[PDB]
RNA sequence: UACCUGGUUGAUCCUGCCAGUAGUCAUAUGCUUGUCUCAAAGAUUAAGCCAUGCAUGUGUAAGUAUGAACAAAUAGACUGUGAAACUGCGAAUGGCUCAUUAAAUCAGUUAUAGUUUGUUUGAUGGUUACUCGGAUAACCGUAGUAAUUCUAGAGCUAAUACGUGCACCCCGAAAGGGAUGCAUUUAUUAGAUAGCGAUGAUUCAUGAUAACUCGACGGAUCGCACGGCCGCCGGCGACGCAUCAUUCAAAUUUCUGCCCUAUCAACUUUCGAUGGUAGGAUAGUGGCCUACCAUGGUGGUGACGGGUGACGGAGAAUUAGGGUUCGAUUCCGGAGAGGGAGCCUGAGAAACGGCUA
RNA sequence: UGUUACUUUGAAGAAAUUAGAGUGCUCAAAGCAAGCCUACGCUCUGUAUACAUUAGCAUGGGAUAACAUUAUAGGA
RNA sequence: ACUCCGCCGGCACCUUAUGAGAAAUCAAAGUUUUUGGGUUCCGGGGGGAGUAUGGUCGCAAGGCUGAAACUUAAAGGAA
RNA sequence: CCCGUCGCUCCUACCGAUUGAAUGAUCCGGUGAAAUGUUCGGAUCGCGGUCGCGAGAAGUCCAUUGAACCUUAUCAUUUAGAGGAAGGAGAAGUCGUAACAAGGUUUCCGUAGGUGAACCUGCGGAAGGAUCAUUG
């Protein structure tokens, strides 16, 4: 099957390598997951070397995404793949791979923001909410996309390896970089 | 800027969007640029501690450790991107004739942007994990030719 | 091979076992255990080749399956159990108790012990690090793991382990001036005072040891085992006391023995 | 034993080879052969083809007995032995051979801070339950086929088989609630200094926090012994699950080193050649693979190609010294099982006394 | 702190083979045994040691030799 | 211009062996079993044969590079 | 003593029309088993309240790995060949006499032309010459 050996490669000088042994099981590869965004979740269990387990996600719809500046992580629905640095064909096929830029539902984070800062984007409770409002700062670029209900996010997990699609909300100069790539 | 690829390049684990400031924190914390000492008596160049380049294969700011053999040689080719060919000259002993013959070996090595190198310069390379099909070494020091 | 080798050819067995080359095609393959297969003495060798209690491979099994042999205070029934340096072997029926120590020629010697001295052993500390829940632990070179060790214990130190309480009674820091034994290499079995430690960044650390008679020899840190603080070891040594004699000196003793004996 | 002798001339001194002399753990063959010890033996040509038999099975007091089994006894679940069968484990070692293979294998020397590892050993696993459910083998009895440890249907009944299941932080009218084992995945945070561990060197070991997963995890198991409290409590073992360390190992890997040939001088790169970035895959590193980008990489210090009646080494023969030749074969490493390819099971195989083409 | 070769010593290094110590298998090729006295045994019985290119690792030496370097000193 | 003494460089010659060599002979062809200043080319019994073949150069003639099968007990040097 | 053609026998090799032949290997292309992943499919079984839930075979779809066969091409090794032609060996063939003496034209090198054959001739060169020698 798929093999990760170097025997089929050319030498650094350019000469060929004559085969001196058959393929080994301990140097195999496997078919890519090609995880897609779909509400029909499907993750198949793969037995790997040592009797260990890998989770190969064929279809996913939700992910665990973290708002780094706010230090809050929420499970949210994945809406769309918008950018992929490796292959633009993975964008129109809606493939979920590590480091792909996706849009996630902003609703779970809005609820936390309202519950935490008391703002939309009980005597002892109002005492602390206003206290936390003193040091409240929200990026203009990050707030502008709360109106549409979608947040740009980057997948930080490997769905074909762990079976999950987790990530973090884009912000700072990383958000500026990617939103300029989408400005066409 | 250093952002020239299709993806956004950054150091892993360095959070750049923190409300607090990084003033008074160690490298790689508070959004501060991350760098480290490789040991073995080698100095961290000022160009790596105060630079803005992103190189995950850099020995001082990347994610590669130096362990194994430390070798020296002369820069033979500096035409690849962040990779050079190091020529190592040595003598092979011919037993029957009790004499020597000159031999050489070309060792590919990764060079981080913090180093400036030209053909003929003397370089020291430290072994690291495989970085490509042929590269197993990282440049640790460059001495300009004629110095 | 497609997996693990289960056989040991007799000529490939460690030389310090002193197995005759024509005794058979195979040697006992040491089982997995606290000591490495090249630095151990399987119980079958001890019971049959060293002590002569068993005459054959079969008889060693009979002795062990009666639960008559203990290693480090616990009964062992595995014929190829890897008993190694500082291990205490006890045979209650014969009232015997031995400690595995190297003689000055590098071979394991069954050093008879007193009942009082057979209640502990020395172990070399491999490393100290935090485990799960931030609980510190140390592991030794005989496969043991001790949780909540004294914070002063560091790598390469020696700990005195009580075989009853299974706790660290006392420890010796690794430092120049202590008496050590060599546990590997050319100088295996030699005892001396650690005189110097030469560190080489990225490379092996060399230790210079001086014998009681002024003979100085070097070796790697991994082959050193501290036996006591200062100059007195905490364990009983064999007759040679780690003093390696020249072949000329050894021949001199043999000649004198024939004149007297 | 640091050795030479015959042969060119009518004769001489040379160059020079032919021939002789001796050995070979060196093969064959010829003739001959009483005794003791020791001992190689279908490698060379055909990794050509194979009749027949055998070379891998396995039972402890301790997983499962209602044989319509045996033995010894005599209103009891069973509890003497135990075929068969299920379950578990092993069959990846060993043995054989040298076909392919020329910086490859391999040797010495490294590295894994680049990974996996049944087992052994050590340590470590939170503050209907007086015990759940449905199947199936052996057995039993209807069979099919020329036929195979080829095969269908029916009736029974077990488990350590199979499937289940008791088992600090946030919100907040400080009540109440949420989360709260271990593992999994991501993000934020601490990991100082010269309370606070290690390295030549790691945002490392490890901690805290926010969530996440539709988690083969966290004992519905067995033997022996009976005791101590007034139903309660309790001994020594067996087997099994998970985590770390250890051991047994592998995989990949650093440096240097290989015979003849130039009547082999350029080779590599569209379809990976050299490197870069981002992914995918893998136990994990890596053009290992994909997308995009750059134009590199090797070479008279012999690349590339060709030859080998080439597996490599430890070693063997002969050796004043230097050297020449050999190394299929019992030790180590590799490789293969008529030729290729593919794969299941499993801790471990691209397995062949396993399967598929 | 210019970089090397060379040399010295040491560490690490499979066994078997080779060299070699001990030992009267009757000798020998071998083998790794045995020996001592006569008790309920002893000699802690023995099963040494050297060699092991080249490359790599680490100390001492600095003659010989290689490369690098020098005056608008970016000198001490 | 010629005569005499000398120095450096050159083409040579003559005598001689304390040298070398199989000798002829050589002041280098010496300083070599008491064997080593540096470096290039090149030979390994006689033939087959500078032939066949391949490559390369040339308008051609040919040049450069260059085998094997097989054959033979000598061929050859000096005296 | 000795050279070559010619003539006879045998041995080795070479050239050679045959778009020679055989065998083996490799490249590209074509076709493509099987397996695996994916898509669809839902025989059948079980479990709940004649609708749900779970499991799921055959088959099918795309992709991957990829044996195998069939081309053209190239290379390797072996081999046939009318005829041409080389070398060597084979007691005692034919024709001359070219080399050895100043060998009867001194011999030899390079080159060119010519002749049955060795060889001859032209041009330049060498002594390994038959001259170390004419201040006559
Ligand atoms: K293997
Ligand atoms: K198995
Ligand atoms: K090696
Ligand atoms: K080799
Ligand atoms: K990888
Ligand atoms: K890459
Ligand atoms: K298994
Ligand atoms: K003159
Ligand atoms: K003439
Ligand atoms: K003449
Ligand atoms: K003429
Ligand atoms: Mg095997
Ligand atoms: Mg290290
Ligand atoms: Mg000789
Ligand atoms: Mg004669
Ligand atoms: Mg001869
Ligand atoms: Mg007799
Ligand atoms: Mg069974
Ligand atoms: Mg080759
Ligand atoms: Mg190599
Ligand atoms: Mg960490
Ligand atoms: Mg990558
Ligand atoms: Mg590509
Ligand atoms: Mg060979
Ligand atoms: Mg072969
Ligand atoms: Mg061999
Ligand atoms: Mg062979
Ligand atoms: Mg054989
Ligand atoms: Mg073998
Ligand atoms: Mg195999
Ligand atoms: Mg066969
Ligand atoms: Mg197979
Ligand atoms: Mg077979
Ligand atoms: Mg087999
Ligand atoms: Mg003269
Ligand atoms: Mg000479
Ligand atoms: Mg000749
Ligand atoms: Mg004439
Ligand atoms: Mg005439
Ligand atoms: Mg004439």
């Amino acid at each position: 099957g798929i093999s990760r050996d170097s025997m089929h490669k050319r030498r650094a000088t350019g000469g060929k390598k004559k085969s001196w042994r058959k393929k080994r099981k301990y140097e195999l590869g496997r078919q890519p997951a090609n995880t897609k965004i779909s509400s029909n979740k499907t993750v198949r269990r793969i037995r790997v070397r040592g009797g260990n387990v890998k989770w190969r996600a064929l279809r996913l719809d939700t992910g665990n995404f973290s708002w780094g500046s706010e230090a809050v992580t929420r499970k949210t629905r994945i809406l769309d793949v918008v950018y992929n640095a490796s292959n633009n064909e993975l964008v129109r096929t809606q493939t979920l791979v590590k480091s792909a830029i996706v849009q996630v539902d902003a609703a779970p984070f809005k609820q936390w923001y309202l519950q935490h800062y008391g703002i939309d984007i009980s005597n002892h409770v109002v005492r602390k909410i206003e206290n936390r409002q003193a040091d409240r700062k929200l990026d203009s670029h990050l707030e502008e996309q709360f109106a549409s209900g979608r947040l740009l996010a980057c997948i930080s997990s490997r769905p074909g390896q762990c079976g999950r699609a987790d990530g973090y909300i884009l912000e700072g100069k990383e958000l500026e970089f990617y939103m300029k790539k989408l400005q066409k | 800027a250093e952002q020239t690829e299709k993806a956004f390049l950054k150091q892993p684990g360095v959070f750049l969007s923190s409300k607090k400031t990084g003033k008074g924190k160690r490298p790689g914390k508070g959004g501060n640029r991350y760098f480290k000492s490789i040991g073995l008596g080698f100095k961290t160049p000022r160009e790596a501690t105060e630079g803005t380049y992103i190189d995950k294969k850099c020995p001082f700011t990347g994610n590669v450790s130096i362990r194994g053999r430390i070798l020296a040689g002369t820069c033979h080719s500096a035409k690849m991107n962040r990779t050079i060919i190091v020529r190592r000259n040595y003598l092979h002993y011919v037993k029957k004739y009790q004499r020597y013959e000159k031999r050489h070996s070309n060792i590919p090595a990764h060079i981080s942007p913090c180093f400036r190198v030209k053909e003929g310069d003397h370089v020291t390379i430290g072994q690291c994990r495989p970085l490509s099909k042929t590269v197993r070494f990282n440049v640790l020091k460059v001495i300009p030719a004629g110095s | 091979a497609r997996g693990l080798k289960k056989h040991l050819k007799r000529l490939n067995a460690p030389k310090h076992w002193m197995l005759d080359k024509l005794g058979g095609a195979f040697a006992p393959k040491p089982s997995s255990g606290p000591h490495k297969s090249r630095e151990c003495l399987p119980l079958v060798i001890i019971l049959r080749n060293r002590l002569k209690y068993a005459l054959t491979y079969r008889e060693v099994i009979s002795i062990l399956m009666q639960r008559q042999v203990m290693v480090d205070g616990k009964v062992r029934t595995d014929k190829t159990y890897p008993a190694g340096f500082m291990d205490v072997v006890t045979i209650p029926k014969t009232n015997e108790s031995f400690r595995l120590l190297y003689d000055t020629k590098g071979r394991f010697r069954l050093h008879s012990l007193r009942d009082e001295e057979a209640k502990f052993k020395l172990c070399k500390v491999r490393s100290v690090q935090f485990g799960q829940k931030g609980i510190p632990y140390l592991n030794t070179y005989d496969g043991r793991t001790i949780r909540y060790p004294d914070p002063l214990i560091k790598a390469n130190d020696t700990i005195k382990l009580d075989l009853d309480s299974n706790k660290i009674v006392d420890f010796i820091k690794f430092d120049v001036g202590n008496v050590v034994m060599v546990t590997g290499g050319r100088n295996r079995g030699r005892v001396g005072i650690l005189k110097n430690r030469e560190k080489h960044k990225g490379s092996f650390e060399t230790v210079h040891i001086q014998d009681s008679q002024g003979h100085e020899f070097a070796t790697r840190l991994g082959n050193v085992f501290t036996l006591g603080k200062g100059s007195k070891p905490w364990v009983s040594l064999p007759k040679g006391k780690g003093i390696k004699l020249s072949i000329i000196e050894e021949a001199r003793k043999r000649m004198a023995a024939q004149s007297a004996t």
